[PDB]
RNA sequence: AUCGGCUCA
DNA sequence: ACGACTGAGCCGATG
């Protein structure tokens, strides 16, 4: 089914796409895996830890 | 051997944030050079103005709120910080804020002086629900660079500061977004050629214009310890 | 002229101070511990340099050689004191001389992971990719001819 | 030595008598003064004491038939 | 608002051919920025004199061999490749090399013309074994810039060339070797500085020195159109 | 400070 | 018939 809805969007069905990198601005050689994700600032950052 | 030096074509303005600029003519391999490393500062770097500290009556401190107000003060905070500000002659400004009633508040509510000069003239900066109060606030603009949060001016003075006076992480760097296109040069001499297009994105304070100008400018001043 | 005076030039945070830990950390070890030390290497010592923050960084290929892993985890941090206790962390605890390990004929610090993916990604053979049929004038002509 | 004390362990042969004949030397240049002959390159005296094994110098040989020096110079 | 201006601190000679250089300060993300573009110079765009084109009596294609050598045709075009020329006024020249007998064939066995000044007169080209026999051979020399190997000169030209013009690939930069490392700088107000260390290997047609300010120069030449 | 509670390596 | 991990965090409660 996501395969049917990135065709909605119009992002490659491989989900890997090319970026650019920074420090250089020269070419990835290889599409990467890319996305949207839910990460967690869960408790105990460094402040508490140190 | 003889070395070509590109200049500017045309400025393509499509709003007030967003702008993109054609260059021509750029020998070969020298597309990647500049336009990567024109980006690198003009992301990084750049003197767009910016808010830093508000005053208001009846407010203690930021973890608070007032009455007949739907936002809190940490979200009017949140909403002062992702201004749009310009600045002519002083560095440092400091501006007045009265609106009172039913309805949004807007920038446009706030006293039109004669440097200043606002780009967002329907932005969201807090809301009010009940018709018998009003805010009013003495709000303080700057210009600088990059990122000088809160934080780091927590420490490096000792002359204390007074109760009432919060403070907003700055937002120096105007640019939210840029890349760079490399596409083929026809002049009408030769055929071996490029051209760097620009993309930017933008909030106004600094125009597309002086921006690549004044970045290339920075780059050079960095090069004058080789020439 | 006293301790004491010095007790609040170091408070203030005074510029001074920071010049004074450079040279005070040059030639100066430390001791990096990993509970639970099962064995030996579980300490080793390591010449740190200055960096600012609230986080220890460290080296990734003793990785393997602590019992250890970047995903949650903490090192408490000794300091030797006497002239014997920083040369002798230097002398048998560095890290300097665990190449091989303890245990058996085989170094324990070896290139984990990543660190590999980039020499098979790099040495890999092949027939075809851009052009071919060359020759170079030594080592150096290669890195002309890729970066 | 700051990277790798290699060529100044098996001078005086182990590791253990690299700190017994380096402590004593690190003790020595610490206290009374003692002369830097190995220019003394910014360093401590930490290091100071194994960098004389790094050249050819500092050895128990050397720290227990000098220490009869001090013994003779002070009637 | 004022920008920090990075300098030189020290050239570090080990060799006529290789030299790293050491640069402070810069500002954070600086280092990425003039590195990467200083090397993008250094190796496509420094105008050095080099090898392009040879011809020899008694040779029809490069992948054949001459009697009395030990080494073979493209050997000695692999030697004639990485050759050290200069060059005082015109662009291209056309040399002579004539030698015969017993033991190895260097570089000051070609006649030494007034524009033609050789750099390593001790330098490795042929060997010869049979003392009934010798080597005469039409070289030509060009300055240009960058890598213009013999594929690209046999594609997208018309004009035809003879038998027994041979095609060694084009080593125009000087240089045959740099990259860029970026370590910490520490000043005692902020933490995130860095310092610039170019290593590079070369002929020694141009110095370490010049070098780098040459590149700086050219790569500003090209931002004038935008101050 | 002994015990009880609960997380992360 | 015996024997019971190695680190420190936070809270709580009575000799
Ligand atoms: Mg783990």
């Amino acid at each position: 089914e996501i395969k049917e809805l990135l065709k909605l969007g119009d992002l490659p069905t491989s989900g890997q796409i090319r970026l650019y990198d920074g420090r250089t601005g020269e070419q990835f050689e290889r599409p990467v895996t890319v996305g949207y994700m839910y990460m967690l600032k869960l408790n105990h950052l460094v402040d508490d830890k140190m | 051997t003889e070395f070509l030096k590109p200049r500017l074509v045309d400025i393509e303005q499509v709003s007030s944030t967003h702008a993109k600029v054609t260059l021509e003519p750029l020998e070969r391999g020298f597309g990647h050079t500049l336009g990567n490393a024109l980006r690198r500062i003009l992301l990084s770097s750049m003197p767009g103005c910016a808010v830093t500290e508000v005053e208001i009556d009846g407010v203690l401190h930021e973890y608070s709120t007032k009455e007949g107000v739907q936002e809190d003060i940490l979200e009017i905070l949140l909403n002062l910080k992702g201004l749009a500000v310009r600045v002519q002659g002083k560095d440092e400004v400091i501006l007045t804020l009265n609106k009172s009633g039913i309805g949004p508040v807007t920038a446009a509510d706030i006293t039109h002086d004669g440097d200043v000069e606002i780009v967002k003239p329907q932005h969201v900066i807090c809301h009010l629900t009940d018709e018998n109060a009003s805010i009013s606030m003495r709000i303080k603009v700057q210009r600088g660079r990059g990122y000088v949060p809160a934080s780091t001016r927590i420490h490096s003075e000792e002359d204390e500061r007074p109760i009432g006076r919060l403070l907003v992480d700055a937002c120096y760097s105007p640019v939210e977004r840029i890349a760079y296109n490399v596409e083929a040069a026809r002049v009408e001499q030769r055929t071996d050629l490029d051209k760097l297009v620009i993309e930017m994105e933008t909030n106004g304070t600094i125009d597309p214009e002086e921006a690549i100008r004044r970045a290339a400018t920075i780059l050079a001043e960095q090069l004058e310890a080789f020439v | 002229t006293t301790i004491k005076a010095a007790k609040k030039m170091v408070e203030r945070e005074e510029a001074v101070v920071w010049d004074i830990l450079d040279e005070v950390i040059r030639e100066h070890p430390v001791l990096l511990n990993r509970a639970p030390t099962l064995h030996r290497l579980g300490i080793q010592a390591f010449e740190p340099v200055l960096i600012e923050g609230k986080a220890i960084q460290l080296h990734p290929l003793v990785c393997a050689a602590y019992n250890a892993d970047f995903d949650g985890d903490q090192m408490a941090v000794h300091v030797p004191l006497t002239l014997e206790a920083q040369l002798e962390a230097r002398a048998l605890m560095m890290s300097t001389n665990n190449i091989l390990s303890p245990a058996n004929g085989e170094p324990i610090i070896v290139p984990s992971q990543d660190v590999v993916l980039g020499l098979y990604y790099m040495t890999r053979d092949c027939v075809n990719a851009k052009g071919e049929g060359m020759v170079l004038t030594g080592p150096k002509e290669a890195e002309r001819l890729y970066r | 030595a700051r990277v790798t004390v290699q060529d100044a362990v098996e001078k005086i042969g182990n590791r253990f008598d690299l700190v017994l004949v380096a402590a004593r030397r690190a003790r020595q240049m610490q206290v009374g003064g003692k002369d830097p002959l190995v220019p003394e390159e910014n360093d401590k005296t930490t290091v100071i004491a194994l960098r004389e094994i790094e050249e050819g110098l500092i050895n128990n040989q050397i720290l227990d038939v000098r220490e009869r020096q001090e013994q003779q110079e002070q009637e």
